[PDB]
C-alpha cells in the first residue's frame, strides 16, 4: 500500500489487470469461507484478514476516478457475488468479515 | 408366564407383584429359569420402549437401520427416559450377563 | 506443561476431560432467595452436575421432609430474584422421596444437567400434628400468647417471627423456611454437588434470543481478538529472552536496590534472562492463553447453541443416515 | 579444618556434574506436583527447570 500510495502506480497496476486478480482472490476467499461455513465450526481470531486486506486494496484502487469509470461494469458482478456470499455467513461471521461486507456494500453503492 | 411377567412389570402393584412373583416362579418350576424369563421379558419391554420412544421422536428403525428424519438434537427428557430404560438394561446385563446375551441372540436387531 | 503461544488452540490439546467433583453448593452460590418451601440459587457460573447430595442435621420430628424436587435452568440472570416466582422457567431434574427421619439423600441424575441456577423445593412433609390451641409462650418475656393473632399482650412481640431475621410471614404462620432468610427451625440442610466448572451459554428462544446470542458471540470474538494480541504480543519479548539466554553470558547477580519482590538467593542465582523468560511465558503467556482458551470455548458453545437453534428452525421450515454421529 | 572443607567442596563436585548432565539432556521436566510437604515455590520461579533449580 505504501508503494502504490500514488494514483499513478494504482492506474499502472490497474492497466496490467490487478483489479480482476484481486476480485478473483476475494471471490476465492469468500468461497473458502462458505466452504468452511458448511464444514466444522473452526473459530479463527484472524479469520478474514486476507479477505479484509484484499477488499481494502480493491477499495484503494476504486478510490481513483478513472479506474472506477473503466472497471465499474467489470467489478459490479464480482462485488455483488462477494457481498451475497458474505451475507450467507452466520456462524463463521467475524468482525473482520463484517468490515469486509460493509466495504463491499459501500463499493457496490459507489458502483 | 408372559401375563405374570407383565403383572410384575406393573409398579401400581407393590404387593400384588409379590404374589404374582411367587406364582410366576411356581409356574416356571425353577428360580434360575424364573429369573431368566423375568429378565428376558424386562429386557424385551425396555427395548420396545426405546424403539417406540425413538419412533415418536423420529429415529426410525427401518430394516434394522436407524433413520433420523429429524436432525438437530434430542430433548433432554427423551434422553432421561432413554437413560432410565438403558440403566435398567445395564443393571440386568451386569447383574446377570447370560440373560442379556441370549435375549440379544433371540433378537439380533437389539444388538 | 502446555504450549501457551498457539494460534487456533487445538480443541484436543487445550480442551481437557474436566472431572466431576464434590463441590459444596455454599462455595459456588453468588445469590440466594427463598420461598416458604424453596431455595433458589444463582451459581458463580454454569456447571455440569451429575449428582446432588443433601445432608440433614438438627432434625425435628414435628415436621420432616417427605419430598424434594430438584429444578434447574441455564439462564443468565443478573439477580436470582428474577427467577424466584417463575415456575415456567425451571426444568425438573428429579423428584426424590424420603423416609421419616432420613438424614442423607443421594440424588443421582440419569443424565448430567448444565445449570447456572438451581431450585431445591421441599414439596411435601411428614408433619406431626400437635395442640397449637395451647397459648404459645412469648420468646421475649415468657408471657402466655394466644395462637391468634400471636402477638404478646405484654410486650408486643410476635411469636411467629423468624428466630434468625425477625421477619414475619403474613400468609403462613408456621412456614417450613423463612421466605426472607431461608431459616428452617425443623432441620439444617447442606448440599454437596458432584459437578464441574464447565461454562455454557443460555438456550435461544425466538429472534430476541437469537439476535441477542449472535451479539454475544460477536462480543466474545472481539474479546478473543484482544486476548490474541496480548498472547502473541509476548512472542517477540519471549524470542528476545531466548536469544539473550542463548548468548549464555556470565551476568553476575545484580544487587538491585529494590528488594520488595520476593527474590530468594537461589532465584537470584538463576539467570535473570532465564527468570524473565519464566515469568513472561509461564506467567504472562500462560495467563493470556488461559483467558483466550476460556473465551474460545465459550464462543464455541455459543456458536454450537446458535447452530442447533438454526437447524431446529430450518428442520421445522423444511417440514438422514444411520451414521448420524457424523452429523451434529 | 581445611582438608575437611575442601572435601566438602570436592564432595559437591559430582552432584554438580550429574545435575549438569540432566540439564544437558534438555529434557522437558513438566512441573511435578508437590505430593509431599515440598516448599510452595512460587509458580513463576517454580517454572525454572528443577534440574536448573537444584544446580
Ligand atoms: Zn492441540
Ligand atoms: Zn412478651
Ligand atoms: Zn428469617
Amino acid at each position: 500500500q505504501k508503494l502504490i500510495t500514488s494514483a499513478h502506480w494504482k492506474v499502472y497496476l490497474a492497466a496490467r489487470g490487478v483489479l480482476p486478480y484481486v476480485g478473483n482472490l476475494i471471490t476465492k476467499e469468500i468461497a473458502r469461507l462458505l466452504a468452511l461455513e458448511e464444514a466444522t465450526l473452526s473459530t479463527d481470531l484472524q479469520q478474514g484478514y486476507a479477505l479484509k486486506s484484499l477488499t481494502g486494496l480493491l477499495s484503494s484502487f476504486v478510490e481513483v476516478e478513472s479506474i472506477k469509470r473503466h472497471f465499474k461494469s467489470r467489478l459490479v458482478g464480482t462485488v455483488l457475488n462477494g457481498y451475497l456470499c458474505l451475507r450467507k455467513l452466520v456462524v463463521q461471521r467475524t468482525k473482520l468479515i463484517d468490515e469486509t461486507q460493509d466495504m463491499l456494500l459501500e463499493m457496490l453503492e459507489d458502483m | 408366564f408372559y401375563f405374570l411377567s407383565e403383572y410384575l412389570m406393573i409398579q401400581q402393584t407393590p404387593f400384588v407383584r409379590r404374589q404374582v412373583r411367587k406364582l410366576l416362579l411356581f409356574i416356571c418350576g425353577s428360580k434360575e429359569k424364573y429369573r431368566q424369563l423375568r429378565d428376558l421379558h424386562t429386557l424385551d419391554s425396555h427395548v420396545r420402549g426405546i424403539k417406540k420412544l425413538l419412533e415418536e421422536q423420529g429415529i426410525f428403525l427401518r430394516a434394522s437401520v436407524v433413520t433420523a428424519s429429524s436432525g438437530s438434537a434430542l430433548q433432554y427428557d427423551t434422553l432421561i427416559s432413554l437413560m432410565e430404560h438403558l440403566k435398567a438394561c445395564a443393571e440386568i446385563a451386569a447383574q446377570r450377563t447370560i440373560n442379556w446375551q441370549k435375549f440379544c441372540i433371540k433378537d439380533d436387531s437389539v444388538l | 506443561d502446555g504450549y501457551y503461544l498457539e494460534s487456533d488452540p487445538c480443541l484436543v490439546c487445550n480442551n481437557p476431560e474436566v472431572p466431576f467433583c464434590y463441590i459444596k453448593l455454599s462455595s459456588i452460590k453468588v445469590d440466594t432467595r427463598y420461598t416458604t418451601t424453596q431455595q433458589v440459587v444463582k451459581l458463580i457460573g454454569s456447571h455440569t452436575i451429575s449428582k446432588v447430595t443433601v445432608k440433614i442435621g438438627d432434625l425435628k420430628r414435628t415436621k420432616m421432609v417427605r419430598t424434594i424436587n430438584l429444578y434447574y435452568n441455564n439462564r443468565t440472570v443478573q439477580a436470582i430474584v428474577e427467577l424466584k416466582n417463575k415456575p415456567a422457567r425451571w426444568h425438573k431434574a428429579k423428584k426424590v422421596q424420603l423416609t421419616p427421619g432420613q438424614t442423607e439423600v443421594k440424588i443421582d441424575l440419569p443424565l448430567p444437567i448444565v445449570a447456572s441456577n438451581l431450585m431445591i423445593e421441599f414439596a411435601d412433609f411428614y408433619e406431626n400434628y400437635q395442640a397449637s390451641t395451647e397459648t404459645l409462650q412469648c420468646p421475649r418475656c415468657s408471657a402466655s400468647v394466644p395462637a391468634n393473632p400471636g402477638v404478646c399482650g405484654n410486650c408486643g412481640e410476635n411469636v411467629y417471627q423468624c428466630h434468625k431475621c425477625r421477619s414475619i410471614n403474613y400468609d403462613e404462620k408456621d412456614p417450613f423456611l423463612c421466605n426472607a432468610c431461608g431459616f428452617c427451625k425443623y432441620a439444617r440442610f447442606d448440599f454437596m454437588l458432584y459437578a464441574k466448572p464447565c461454562c455454557a451459554v443460555d438456550p435461544i428462544e425466538n429472534e430476541e434470543d437469537r439476535k441477542k446470542a449472535v451479539s454475544n458471540i460477536n462480543t466474545l470474538l472481539d474479546k478473543a481478538d484482544r486476548v490474541y494480541h496480548q498472547l502473541m504480543g509476548h512472542r517477540p519479548q519471549l524470542e528476545n529472552l531466548l536469544c539473550k539466554v542463548n548468548e549464555a553470558a556470565p551476568e553476575k547477580p545484580q544487587d538491585d536496590s529494590g528488594t520488595a519482590g520476593g527474590i530468594s538467593s537461589t532465584s537470584a542465582s538463576v539467570n535473570r534472562y532465564i527468570l524473565q523468560l519464566a515469568q513472561e511465558y509461564c506467567g504472562d503467556c500462560k495467563n493470556s492463553f488461559d483467558e483466550l482458551s476460556k473465551i474460545i470455548q465459550k464462543v464455541f458453545a455459543s456458536r454450537k447453541e446458535l447452530l442447533e437453534y438454526d437447524l431446529q428452525q430450518r428442520e421445522a421450515a423444511t417440514k438422514v443416515q444411520p451414521t448420524f454421529t457424523a452429523s451434529q
